[PDB]
RNA sequence: AAACUGCGAAUGGCUCAUUAAAUCAGUUAUGGUUCCUUUGGUCGCUCGUACUUGGAUAACUGUGGUAAUUCU
RNA sequence: ACGGGGAAUCAGGGUUCGAUUCCGGAGAGGGAGCCUGAGAAACGGCUACCACAUCCAAGGAAGGCAGCAGGCGCGCAAAUU
RNA sequence: UUAAAGUUGCUGCAGUUAAAAAGCUCGUAGUUGGAUCUCUCUCGGCCGAAGCGUUUACUUUGAAAAAAUUAGAGUGUUCAAAGCAGGCCGCCUGGAUACCGCAGCUAGGAAUAAUGGAAUAGGACCGCGGUUCUAUUUUGUUG
RNA sequence: GAAGACGGUCGAACUUGACUAUCUAGAGGAAGUA
């Protein structure tokens, strides 16, 4: 219960759990040693990261990925989807000929980790970009900033 | 393609090589070697284009059959051998020892050394890495690796090699105040102090340097290699001493060396 | 009065390239339908086939014949009445010749008095028609 | 000479039919891969007939088939 | 409509061209499948089908110029076996 | 096919009568929007490493941007279009430089133009308090 | 260790339909064209 609801058994791989011990410490304590890194640019990890018992394997702090590349932002319109949002990156394209600007935009697909709870929609992620996890899917959420009026 | 290309057109050939449009289609094409091909002196060019010791590739073929011409200590025939910066090219027969150093604008000058210095060559490490039982590696900048260095040899320092055994005798680190020549991009060839270097994480890092006369540039880490120590080079410069005029007292120069001359 | 803020390059150039088809040379030459219409294809000139000569009678305020030529062109089969320049060079012309057709000026338009005439002889039998003129050339037997 | 072995024949040359975020250009990344060759490293690190091992097959010799092949 | 570097024109702004010797892509009549090899879905390699087409003693055998020349065709339009 | 064409108009056209303004009001996107606000903390050698300052646009800089082509320096191909050579009596010297939009990097500027922050105070700055877990320094050594 | 066969896959092509497009043989006619 509470994570394991697929077929297979979800577990960390990087951690062993079945470490035999005496029942001083069988009975005591029961915690499950968690995995997690320190993704490099000045990011922190969040502490539901650290702390939580979620498993992901496309997570930026506790899951096998490296971030290298873009770091880009957004704003999230979709969470319809599991474990990825859609965000909306708003530019302006220069045209040469009439000295003027047009509002473009384009849509990305991007993975969200369940460490992000209570992100809205209208509020800025910034996104990190790291291997192909999908077919559509290249960027990673790596920090939630809120909206303006969300006190 | 459906695999590896063998030929380069004459006009994509790197620009300091400094051939001209109309005796060929090709350019001679490095070999694969210690140097990068957009980065490198085939030994034909050297041989005939700047020595002018040839008039043909054929005759660069037969020079060099002879076994009369040693990079960095060993006799090369092959006549599209990419030699490369700071390697030492030394024909015994004519008695003549020559060390591939750029100029103030780009190109590798005739740049001719004693043989007293034509023993050593400075090298910059690229990588470290600790390999099969603990043994501690280099990756210079010419593909040499060197079992159990000092281990105070960090990346981006430069060594010294001793030609004939391969081994290091010393070293230089990096730091700010030391010598540097720029290997690459616009300001290359130029030779100045170290004075700054801003760590960008994840991207490139930005190397200021200080010419002789006080003027400043800034290049990438890559393109940069630790000539000396202080102030004082581990080898000799060429004629310009790595100051790049500017194109108004290049001309003040040029025409005081024309009024004076004659 | 037009738009003229600092975002309004969409709105500009959808306007213009929407108001560049109210042009004649634009939609002329951008739309395909002329270009089909026109027998030469594209072509500068074209070779046919003379079917028959033809005389063509001039409008309104000038009166004379013009001699013109009706042929069939050979690479689409498509006929034309095109009109032979000098005096006596009607004579040169048999029938089921060789011959090689230019435009006759305007692009595709008929050129002063002869009456929907888009075209003009050239060459006749692989002979200029001004060699033949001048007395230059005399046409094969 | 021939033939076996090895390498090259994936470069070059030609053309512009397809192809409309595709190709391509600038920029980045491979911490997500493979790499003949060149260059350097490594190659008594392993605790268990050798002063040299075995069977063939071309070229060659000889007998041929098919109207016909860089066939056999 | 192969894409760029670029080209013509030009007060300034622009408009049109870029098949074409440099770079990148693609394709070897049309599709498809492969072997060998570090590298090919290779075509001056192989195996089929489709369309063409060659030699034949009628049993069978061989093919691929959008390489250099050259020919036919096509055309307004382009060179030496 | 380009200029002529201010006859496609961004610079830069026109709409009473020459071609032309919607029957009227509402109204989403888009476009455009009134004044207003004059840099520091631990170490390493008084300065740097550690933070940036709300976030951008803008502007200036830097480096990175294939050659050829274009602009352009030198040089009497006999001149020139070209070429990259050449010049003294073995020497001497070249084979420069600029431009390369947009997008992306770097550093200064802070006017203009967006955006933020304390109004159920869940506000800042302070000392004081309580709850939970923990760095490992601490007991000649070891437990 | 060859021929061969069951199966699977990739898959050109073939047949019959339906829709759609083009090239060609095609009676009849109409209007305008002059």
């Amino acid at each position: 219960a509470d994570i394991q609801t697929e077929r297979a058994y979800q577990k960390q791989p990087t951690i062993f759990q079945n470490k035999k011990r005496v029942l001083l410490g069988e009975t005591g304590k029961e915690k499950l040693p968690r995995y997690y890194k320190n993704i490099g640019l000045g990011f922190k990890t969040p502490k539901e990261a650290i702390e939580g018992t979620y498993i992901d394997k496309k997570c930026p702090f506790t899951g096998n990925v490296s971030i290298r590349g873009r770091i880009l932002s957004g704003v999230v319109t979709k969470m319809k989807m599991q474990r990825t949002i859609v965000i909306r990156r708003d530019y302006l394209h220069y045209i040469r000929k009439y000295n003027r600007f047009e509002k473009r935009h384009k849509n990305m697909s991007v993975h969200l980790s369940p460490c992000f709870r209570d992100v809205q929609i209208g509020d800025i992620v910034t996104v990190g970009e790291c291997r192909p996890l999908s077919k559509t899917v290249r960027f990673n959420v790596l920090k939630v900033t809120k909206a303006a009026g969300t006190k | 393609a459906r695999g590896p290309k063998k030929h380069l057109k004459r006009v994509a050939a790197p620009k300091h090589w400094m051939l001209d449009k109309l005796t060929g289609v090709f350019a001679p094409r490095p070999s694969t070697g210690p140097h990068k091909l957009r980065e490198c002196l085939p030994l034909i060019i050297f041989l005939r284009n700047r020595l002018k010791y040839a008039l043909t590739g054929d005759e660069v073929k037969k020079i060099c059959m002879q076994r009369f011409i040693k990079i960095d200590g060993k006799v090369r025939t092959d006549i599209t051998y990419p030699a490369g910066f700071m390697d030492v090219i030394s024909i015994d027969k004519t008695g003549e020892n020559f060390r591939l150093i750029y100029d103030t604008k780009g190109r590798f000058a005739v740049h001719r050394i004693t043989p007293e210095e034509a023993k050593y060559k400075l090298c910059k490490v690229r990588k470290i890495f600790v390999g099969t039982k603990g043994i501690p590696h280099l990756v210079t900048h010419d593909a040499r690796t060197i079992r159990y260095p000092d281990p105070l040899i960090k990346v981006n320092d430069t060594i010294q090699i001793d030609l004939e055994t391969g081994k290091i005798t010393d070293f230089i680190k990096f730091d700010t105040g030391n010598l540097c020549m720029v290997t690459g991009g616009a300001n290359l060839g130029r030779i100045g102090v170290i004075t700054n270097r801003e760590r960008h994480p994840g991207s490139f890092d930005v190397v200021h340097v200080k010419d002789a006369n006080g003027n400043s540039f800034a290049t990438r880490l890559s393109n940069i290699f630790v000539i000396g120590k202080g102030n004082k080079p581990w080898i000799s410069l060429p004629r310009g001493k790595g100051i790049r005029l500017t194109i108004a007292e290049e001309r003040d120069k040029r025409l005081a060396a024309k009024q004076s001359s004659g | 009065g037009k738009c003229r803020g600092l975002r309004t390059a969409r709105k500009l150039r959808s306007h213009r390239r929407d108001q560049k088809w109210h042009d004649k040379q634009y939609k002329k030459a951008h739309l395909g339908t002329a270009l089909k219409a026109n027998p030469f294809g594209g072509a500068s000139h074209a070779k046919g086939i003379v079917l028959e000569k033809v005389g063509v009678e001039a409008k309104q305020p000038n009166s004379a014949i013009r001699k013109c030529v009706r042929v069939q062109l050979i690479k689409n089969g498509k006929k034309i009445t095109a009109f032979v320049p000098n005096d006596g060079c009607l004579n040169f012309i048999e029938e089921n010749d060789e011959v090689l057709v230019a435009g006759f000026g305007r692009k595709g338009h008929a050129v002063g008095d002869i009456p929907g005439v888009r075209f003009k002889v050239v060459k006749v039998a692989n002979v200029s028609l001004l060699a033949l003129y001048k007395g230059k050339k005399e046409r094969p037997r």
